[PDB]
RNA sequence: ACGAGACUCUGGCAUGCUAACUAGUUACGCGACCGGUCGGCGUAACUUCUUAGAGGGACAAGUGGCGUU
């Protein structure tokens, strides 16, 4: 993933003895994807979801549908 | 080397700690229970999560878990640490009592009691161990 | 079908080996005909004990840099002088092969041991792999050394060389070094 | 010298000033009665026999 | 639809197509014992001295090879001929003495069922070779 | 009553088996769909060299085969795999003739038709596909189905009209008819996931079950409770008897045998050679069937063996 | 948390599925002595090969042993 997550841009200020060149380097957010950040999750991080939850059965309830 | 990353560790506690009751014990089932019950975004690394995790209901299917304790495990360990015996180990007719512990007792007036059986002190005073 | 290559018999074959027989197996279905079945065998630890000698030797023969890679040569160098220890003992050259390579593991080895003392080492007994390895690396060397320059022919010279070894006489060269690194490591103990 | 057989018991550890011997318990068949500790040298295996010449001759310990 | 399951020894593949036929066996438009090098001839021979001719007389197999190298068009044209022998022989008639001579083969070599999975090693700059490195100036 | 004891079994197997299809009208011929990604079968040699090898084996899955049933006809056979396919074999020319799919994940459990023209097969996406060779579409299962993985559904192998119950790992239970398929009756009640159910050929009653080991019937038409089977946790299979009134079930390594008749163990089954340091338990039965006569008892393992019991012939 | 790892590609992976004579694909009287080799020719064969998109497989889960187990 790490070829997808750097964005770069140049630039230079001037001083009369020297310039002082500026790179600026951004990583890219995973989260606002935008479709541009992988849509598939992290891959080390084993995304688990929230269980749901419900009565444990005891005596049999039956619903007509 | 064949040392499980912290990752799939950290991986199949979360899994057995918050989605158990879904797991099953065949590999060529985990990876399907795994799968299901969270998203492994690769391959190689649903089948480490199922190795480790048949690892995992092996040994409990074994026995206990030194570092593993899960609600689950409570109210079984609640199941099996009711044993109560039907004499209790307390409760027997004669107990052994020193002399000395005859007079506690009687400085509280219950040296009555006939459960009491007096034991003679050892020999001598024979009871630390030599300095060097 | 259960003899080397419909030729070498392989159910009345000699003993030969008390135990040194689980390192080299050439007396049962473990014995293939050929020898050569690509190098496979070196990919795990003791694979080499499978593998038959004459495969081994075949394979090694082919060194010094004027014998890099080429092994249908060495093959054909090998299966020559085969045919004539086996012509000239009359029976399964297997006896014959399987002396001279045991005549030839030097039985001793001095390695060198303490801290920064280089003028005693110690004379230690040497494991029969390496044993039978050495044995059969250093005949292919003077086998070779015989070669270049020398009235004598290659293909030919190894035949004496086995034959003699097999005999024990000196003129070997194999048995040659072996004794002279046997007598160094025994004045080192 | 005469040489002696000896019989592998259980693989002790690995020796040398670069590594070059092993350290293993080994039992006579011959005696039958005894298991000594030899320092042999070589790629050794579980069980193989070893062919020592002397009874009396061990290098260093450690 | 069909299994066709081949032979590779190295980059060498052959395959052997077998049915019906008199047990005899061609090699590229070729009988088998005519080798140029003629060094590896017992290789070539020895599936049929493996498993008997009794087996090799109802079955009319063609192969066909394509793989640089002198012998690594071998190791493969016998795996090929063994494994169409099983597929084509367990397919149709009996499986015990299927069992019988897949036994065999693998007493033998276990090559001639299953093949030679390790190939060629990509080579990386810096060097001759694919591990070997150049020599460091010094 | 039989006592249903073993006494010799037989290797040569490379892997688990998934469902054994006994048929009656053939003498000697069976499929087996095993997730070793095969299909064998085997002919009844009955020999002590060895007791009966197949004849054939057939390789062309792409996954482990998860249920297989028979059509009429014995020259076909169709299996659904674990990559959620269906193909059909032929045993003639060895080599195939239809394969349909449609689903995407795999189908757990495949049942078949009464009349030899539906395919039923549920799949782990919430779908349940049952469609024909005739071309008429006749269900998809789309919207408001099971909320999680269907791990089965089978057919009423009786005369009147089929009714398909849906069994999941998602506790709830659903019952459609064909004729129709629309919601009539979802079931609540399990205790764990739904794996194994099993419908008399009868289409009045339904027994349901699964790892829960809290197996309550389900009817088909109706819909009520009959029993409350249980014991061990994780089951995975039910089975009666269609030619008399037995019942057995695989609750895990070990194996249930009750009656029909009045719910009583008829011989206890254990064997097991002992060893000193053995920390391992014996061999796990997955599945459960009668023989194509009913004299013999048939228990498909996870071991890679189908264990034969017979009688003890004294 | 970064790094290691997982991750990507790569030989093992069509033993089943996406299917072009332009590269290859047993069937099809001729040519050759009269029944067996030409890659020059003919079921537009419903792709097993080397041509590849999906899917699958292996995980120290199997066993034995060592480990403060």
């Amino acid at each position: 993933p790490v070829n997808y997550y750097v964005d770069t841009a140049v630039r230079h200020v001037l001083l009369r003895q020297g310039v002082l060149g500026i790179k600026v380097k951004i990583m890219l957010p995973w989260d606002p994807t935008g479709k541009i950040g992988p849509k598939k999750p992290l891959p080390d991080h084993v995304s688990i979801v929230e269980p749901k939850d419900e009565i444990l059965p005891t005596t049999p309830i039956s619903e007509q549908k | 080397g064949r040392v499980r990353t912290k990752t799939v560790k950290k991986a199949a506690r979360v899994i057995i700690e918050k989605y158990y009751t879904r797991l099953g014990n065949d590999f060529h089932t985990n990876k399907r229970v795994c799968e299901e019950i969270a998203i492994i975004p690769s391959k190689k690394l649903r089948n480490k999560i199922a190795g480790y995790v048949t690892h995992l209901m092996k040994r409990i299917q074994r026995g206990p878990v030194r570092g593993i304790s899960i609600k689950l495990q409570e109210e079984e360990r609640e199941r099996r640490d009711n044993y109560v015996p039907e004499v209790s180990a307390l409760d027997q007719e004669i107990i052994e009592v020193d002399p000395d512990t005859k007079e506690m007792l009687k400085l509280l007036d219950f040296g009555s009691l006939s459960n009491l059986q007096v034991t003679q002190p050892t020999v001598g005073m024979n009871f630390k161990t030599p300095r060097g | 079908d259960i003899k080397l290559f419909g030729k070498w018999s392989t159910d009345d074959v000699q003993i030969n080996d008390i135990s040194l027989q689980d390192y080299i197996a050439v007396k049962e279905k473990y014995a293939k005909y050929l020898p050569h079945s690509a190098g496979r065998y070196a990919a795990k630890r003791f694979r080499k004990a499978q593998c038959p000698i004459v495969e081994r030797l075949t394979n090694s023969m082919m060194m010094h840099g004027r014998n890099n890679g080429k092994k249908l040569m060495t093959v054909r160098i090998v299966k020559h002088a085969f045919e004539i220890i086996h012509l000239l003992t009359g029976e399964n050259p297997l006896q014959v092969l399987v002396n001279a390579i045991i005549n030839s593991g030097p039985r001793e080895d001095s390695t060198r041991i303490g801290r920064a003392g280089t003028v005693r080492r110690q004379a230690v007994d040497v494991s029969p792999l390496r044993r039978v390895n050495q044995a059969i690396w250093l005949l292919c060397t003077g086998a070779r050394e015989a070669a270049f320059r020398n009235i004598k022919t290659i293909a030919e010279c190894l035949a004496d060389e086995l034959i003699n070894a097999a005999k024990g006489s000196s003129n070997s060269y194999a048995i040659k070094k072996k004794d002279e690194l046997e007598r160094v490591a025994k004045s080192n103990r | 010298q005469p040489i002696k057989l000896a019989r592998v018991t259980k693989v002790l550890g690995r020796t040398g000033s670069q590594g070059q011997c092993t350290q293993v318990r080994v039992e006579f068949m011959d005696d039958t009665s005894r298991s000594i500790i030899r320092n042999v040298k070589g790629p050794v295996r579980e069980g193989d026999v070893l062919t020592l010449l002397e009874s009396e001759r061990e290098a260093r310990r450690l | 639809q069909s299994v066709q399951v081949f032979g590779r020894k190295k980059t060498a593949t052959a395959v052997a197509h077998c049915k019906r036929g008199n047990g005899l066996i061609k090699v590229n438009g070729r009988p088998l014992e005519m080798i140029e090098p003629r060094t590896l001839q017992y290789k070539l021979l020895e599936p049929v001295l493996l498993l008997g001719k009794e087996r090799f007389a109802g079955v009319d197999i063609r192969v066909r090879v394509k793989g640089g190298g002198h012998v690594a068009q071998i190791y493969a044209i016998r795996q090929s001929i063994s494994k169409a022998l099983v597929a084509y022989y367990q397919k149709y008639v009996d499986e015990a003495s299927k069992k019988e001579i897949k036994d065999i083969l693998i007493q033998y070599d276990r090559t001639l069922l299953v093949a030679d999975p390790r190939r060629c090693e990509s080579k990386k700059f810096g060097g001759p070779g694919a591990r070997a490195r150049y020599q460091k100036s010094y | 009553t039989e006592q249903m004891t073993l006494r010799g079994t037989l290797k040569g197997h490379n892997g688990w088996v998934t469902q054994i299809a006994t048929t009656p009208q053939f003498p000697d011929m069976i499929l087996s769909a095993s997730r070793d990604k095969t299909i064998i079968m085997w002919k009844l040699t009955r020999d002590e060299t060895n007791y009966g090898i197949p004849q054939r084996a057939l390789r062309g899955h792409s996954h482990f085969v998860s249920d297989v049933v028979i059509s009429s006809d014995g020259q076909f056979a169709l299996s659904g795999s674990w990559d959620g396919t269906l193909r059909l074999w032929d045993l003639t020319t060895g080599t195939t003739t239809r394969r349909f799919v449609g689903h995407t994940k795999d189908v757990l459990s495949v049942a078949f038709s009464s009349d030899n023209r539906q395919i039923v097969s549920g799949s782990r996406d919430k779908t349940i596909k049952l469609w024909n060779t005739l071309g008429v579409c006749k269900y998809t299962v789309q919207d408001e189905s099971h909320s999680e993985w269907v791990s089965c559904v089978r057919f009423s192998p009786n005369s009147s009209n089929p009714i398909i119950v849906s069994c999941g790992w998602d506790k709830l239970v659903k019952v459609w008819n064909l004729a129709n398929c629309k919601l009539k009756t979802n079931h609540i009640g399990h205790t764990g996931y739904l794996n194994t159910v099993t419908v008399s050929p009868d289409g009045s009653l339904c027994a349901s079950g699964g790892k829960d080991g809290q197996a309550m019937l389900w009817d088909l038409n109706e819909g009520k409770h009959l029993y409350t089977l249980d014991g061990g946790d994780i089951i995975n299979a039910l089975c009666f008897s269609p030619n008399r009134y037995w019942l057995c079930a695989a609750t895990g390594p070990s194996i249930k045998i009750w009656d029909l008749e009045g719910k009583i163990i008829v011989d206890e089954l254990k064997q097991e050679v002992i060893s000193t340091s053995s920390k391992a338990e014996p061999p796990q039965c997955t599945s459960l069937a009668w023989s194509a006569d009913g004299q013999t008892l048939f228990a498909g393992y996870t071991d890679n063996l189908v264990r034969v019991w017979q009688v003890t012939i004294g």
